[PDB]
């Protein structure tokens, strides 16, 4: 079950 | 709104006419859209999370309305789980975290 | 205090004297930091978000100074690329999203 959602620009 | 944080801060957005469900994500420099069709002239780009990537179509200048507040700014679109409203829009509806 | 989002938001976190920088993520459910000892029983845990998941250790009543804040809640331990600060603690430092 997906509960992080960090995103990150590379 | 002052949002708290016991729940997901999910908001109402709209985007091409559709009505979507979205993240308000601090942790996210970026707007990332679930899989869908959108106009326009678009440049694939990779992005990182938490434990991997995704490739995106990246969309620029694509207004989108968020919590009643119509921004103009990229969006990507692809396999995200979840909708999220990063930092490149967050700052469009002066939204800060406050404690 | 309150931060605006055209930078990241990291804050130096201290666990334990150990000086940190962390990531104060609204997307995140849960914290998660880099691999490191901490004192007490664990439990696996998978987290994930964008792209694939990863396995973390789950400990708890783990006191963190955040900010200035001192709190106490469930840290979870594994390679994540970025230090993270999840709603679990946000709330209890009472942190909201304004706009």
């Amino acid at each position: 079950r997906p509960g992080n959602f960090l995103q990150s620009r590379l | 709104p002052q949002i708290t944080l016991w729940k997901r801060p999910l908001v109402t957005i709209r985007i091409g006419g559709q009505l979507k469900e979205a993240l308000l994500n601090t942790g996210a420099d970026d707007t990332v859209l679930e899989e869908m069709n959108l106009p326009g002239k678009w440049k694939p780009k990779m992005i990182g999370g938490v434990g991997g990537f995704i490739k995106v179509r990246q969309y620029d200048q694509i207004p989108i309305e968020i919590c009643g507040h119509k921004v103009i700014g990229t969006v990507l679109v692809g396999p995200t789980p979840v909708n999220i409203i990063g930092r490149n829009l967050l700052t469009q509806i002066g939204c800060t975290l406050n404690f």
